[PDB]
């Protein structure tokens, strides 16, 4: 864990706009 | 205390030497170094500053510094004469002009009491032209005989032929080297 | 157009400087410190003195003043960058921005100072770049800040491809003492912390405003930020045609984008202070402070500093939930709080006495301000689209980032 | 102290010569008046350690007002080092050439400029636009001789915008005054 808001996986582009 | 590196270190050789390099300007000074060193004939400009450089001969590494003639660097040979062993002269045969003038520097230069263990050591430059003289002419116009207590030799050397200065570097060794 | 840089101690003494131009005598130094101290003691003291034609232009660091005497109308603008960048390279090499590492590393601050600038135009600003050439534990200069790509040295390998982003948010709020919010400003800040292999180029896309709106999906939670600052990587171009976000991440920390913009929301915390001070016999701290946050978070290391009387002594605490210490160094209560969860209501009742002699001159109303800092909260809804993360070699990368909200300019104006 | 500072730097072990040479940068920091050495400093100026030159270089510089009559045994250095491989010795080289607010010195440095205007590094570039601009604003009528105007005009049509940059803001700096 860490202080401040776990890490999260982030994604490449906007999948829906094409 | 014990010499037992000292002897080991002589075993193979130790000593190292020094000279020094004085004389009139654009006589070969340069040109003379870079071939000691080196071995070719590299064009250079005057020599504003000096040029220092060791040179690896025999088992001596004998460093060599080039000082030019300059009369803005002619006092300021007084700078080389700190920690200095050798010296190392070069005349310029073709320059009758200068001829006065670079034995006027020889005598003034010559005069100094810091500079007393250096032996005489003249390189016979301009070794090109019919007008360059022999070994004995030079030394006459410069009075040689007439220092006492300096072990002076006279050895000519050409620039562009390189030869000459291997038995100029042998005398050196054997004047400062008394070992067999 | 600084004349010369200077490194100055809180003695007066100069721990280093090094001439730039030359056109100002090295012992108008000496001058410095009676203006300063002439400028403190009157009121006038500005970072930028002048002492006759020319300007002593200084800042205060941790323990020395940089100061940059300058005689031409330079760019005071650009001698404050150089400055910044100069105490930026210096907190990179040195952990410590104190007089134990100026007198301790001058060897290479030398080299430093002489390839940053020259002439009074600085020319080396890169600390990854610059510790690439000038190391005090020398080769060619980097083809990188020849290169274009100052900011991504090439040829950079590594055995993972791992990021961590920063989502961190500053609540500033500017409360009046007559209960009204007057500056309310969120400024985002997107930092992100690349270790990879290569000089990758990410292709940041977010939930933004402005850019919902140019594709058309301007219907749902998007951000729109007031100021919207790029970092050195980022390309201005792409971002002014399309809000096309591409650039190449540097190696390390570093704060690509950082959003700012106001706020139309209410508090995160509703702090409500009452003061019963007797005049010269107790003082009442009617402290009460409201969670407008949502209950599914929690403030971790809340500190609602709440000034006390400048000569209060013998106090005591009745509070509800949080730890309250009184540290005389500050002259004020923090409401210490290790976990605040979402719509706590704390109440507080401080009570102290007071001397019996009467102060001889006014100590001012401080505002209150609280030191929230609540992680994995997002106020303003701005959520991460995808980062196009694009190698010439190919790779797979694992991008991460956290959301942190913490309070920045949360000032409560006293009554 | 002073005596045994000579003497270290009248040796010929580079070990010694370092620390000299750190001692010597400490007590002109420390507020030492070591310009009184200068001229002893200029025999051991020509060395192959890097972490030296810089040193001697930062030295000369701070000593060149004082003393600049011992200053005319520097050019023939900066001419050798003028041409060297590495290129941070020329950069460093280029820069110090500026800095010498000798008034008989920026005469010689002016074939090294035109010889390093040409230079293919970006930052030996960036370099030699700085040492011109240095040059012009020591004399403006030696950098007009010089003809370095049309090289500065000609580096902003050139590879490299941080040289490009650079020679910008030096012709800004050279039109300014
Ligand atoms: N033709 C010819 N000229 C020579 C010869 N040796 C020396 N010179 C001349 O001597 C001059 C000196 O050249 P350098 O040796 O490079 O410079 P220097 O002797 O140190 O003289 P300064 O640099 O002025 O102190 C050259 O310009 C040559 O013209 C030679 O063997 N043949
Ligand atoms: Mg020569």
């Amino acid at each position: 864990d860490r202080k401040g808001g776990s890490y999260s996986q982030a994604a490449g582009s906007d999948s829906a706009q094409s | 205390g014990n010499i037992f590196a000292n002897l080991f270190k002589g075993l193979f050789g130790k000593k190292e030497m020094r000279i020094l390099m004085v004389g009139l300007d654009a006589a070969g000074k340069t040109t003379i170094l870079y071939k000691l060193k080196l071995g070719e004939i590299v064009t250079t400009i005057p020599t504003i500053g000096f040029n220092v450089e060791t040179v690896e001969y025999k088992n001596i590494s004998f460093t060599v510094w080039d000082v030019g003639g300059q009369d803005k660097i002619r006092p300021l040979w007084r700078h080389y004469f700190q920690n200095t062993q050798g010296l190392i002269f070069v005349v310029d045969s073709n320059d009758r002009e200068r001829v006065n003038e670079a034995r006027e520097e020889l005598m003034r230069m010559l005069a100094e009491d810091e500079l007393r263990d250096a032996v005489l050591l003249v390189f016979a430059n301009k070794q090109d032209l019919p007008n360059a003289m022999n070994a004995a002419e030079i030394t006459d116009k410069l009075g040689l005989h007439s220092l006492r207590h300096r072990n002076w030799y006279i050895q000519a050397t050409c620039a562009t032929s390189g030869d000459g200065l291997y038995e100029g570097l042998d005398w050196l060794s054997n004047q400062l080297r008394n070992q067999k | 157009s600084a004349s010369a840089v200077y490194v100055l101690d809180l003695k007066g003494k100069v721990l280093i400087c090094r001439n730039y131009r030359g056109d100002v005598d090295m012992s108008e130094v000496e001058h410095f410190m009676p203006i300063l101290m002439e400028k403190e003691e009157e009121g006038m003291l500005s970072p930028i003195l002048a002492h006759g034609g020319v300007r002593f232009m200084w800042i205060k660091h941790n323990n020395l003043y940089l100061v940059a005497t300058s005689k031409k109308n330079a760019c005071v603008s650009l001698v404050f960058s150089f400055l910044y960048k100069v105490v930026q390279v210096f907190s990179e090499y040195f952990k410590e921005l104190e007089e134990e590492s100026i007198r301790d590393n001058f060897v290479i601050i030398y080299e430093l100072l002489d390839e940053l600038m020259d002439f009074g135009y600085p020319q080396t600003t890169d600390s990854k770049i610059l510790q690439e050439y000038i190391t005090q534990e020398a080769p060619r200069p980097p083809a990188t800040v020849t290169n274009a790509v100052s900011w991504r040295s090439e040829g950079i390998k590594y055995r993972k491809n791992e990021v961590f982003l920063d989502v961190i948010e500053a609540v500033n709020l500017l409360v009046s003492a007559n209960g009204n919010v007057l500056r309310s400003e969120i400024v985002g800040s997107i930092k992100m912390r690349v270790f990879l292999s290569g000089m990758p180029e990410l292709r940041l896309g977010l939930n933004d405003k402005v850019l919902f709106d140019n594709t058309g999906r301007g219907k749902s939670k998007s951000v729109e930020l007031e100021d919207v600052k790029f970092h050195q990587c980022v390309r201005l171009s792409r971002f002014e045609n399309d809000r096309t976000i591409s650039f190449i991440p540097p190696d390390g920390e570093f704060e690509l984008m950082s959003y700012r913009l106001n706020t139309h929301v209410k508090p995160l915390i509703w702090i409500e202070s009452v003061i019963e001070k007797h005049s010269h016999s107790r003082i009442e701290y009617m402290v009460k402070a409201k969670s407008q946050f949502k209950r599914r978070s929690t403030a971790n290391n809340v500190e609602i500093h709440i000034p006390v009387p400048n000569d209060a002594d013998s106090p005591k605490f009745k509070t509800t939930v949080g730890s309250v210490k009184w540290v005389p160094e500050n002259s004020e209560i923090v409401w210490s709080v290790k976990s605040f969860p979402g719509g706590k209501e704390y109440l507080m009742r401080a009570h102290f006495g007071l001397p019996s002699v009467e102060a001889e001159d006014k100590e001012g109303k401080p505002p209150i301000s609280v030191k929230f800092e609540i992680p994995y909260f997002t106020t303003s809804g701005i959520q991460v689209r995808y980062l196009k993360i694009i190698e010439k070699s190919g790779y797979q990368a694992l991008p991460w980032v956290r959301y942190i909200t913490q309070n920045g300019d949360y000032q409560l104006r006293t009554q | 102290e002073i005596f045994e500072l000579k003497a270290e730097l009248n040796s010929d072990k580079k070990e010694k010569k370092k620390e000299a040479v750190k001692k010597v940068i400490a007590s002109m920091t420390v507020g030492k008046d070591v310009s009184a050495l200068f001229p002893d400093v200029v025999n051991c100026m020509q060395t192959d350690n890097l972490e030296l030159k810089k040193l001697v270089y930062l030295y000369l510089m701070n000593y060149a007002k004082s003393q600049p009559d011992m200053a005319i045994m520097a050019v023939n250095t900066f001419v050798k080092d003028c041409e060297d491989p590495n290129p941070l010795i020329r950069a460093l080289a280029v820069r110090t050439m500026g800095c010498i607010r000798v008034d008989k010195i920026t005469e010689y440095l002016c074939e090294p400029l035109r010889k390093c205007l040409k230079d293919e590094d970006p930052y030996v570039r960036k370099t030699a636009a700085v040492c011109v601009a240095k040059l012009h604003d020591i004399n403006a009528q030696l950098v007009e001789d010089q003809g370095f105007l049309d090289t500065l005009k000609d580096l902003i049509s050139d590879s490299n915008p941080m040289v490009v940059a650079n020679a910008v803001a030096a012709l800004s700096e050279i039109a300014e005054s």
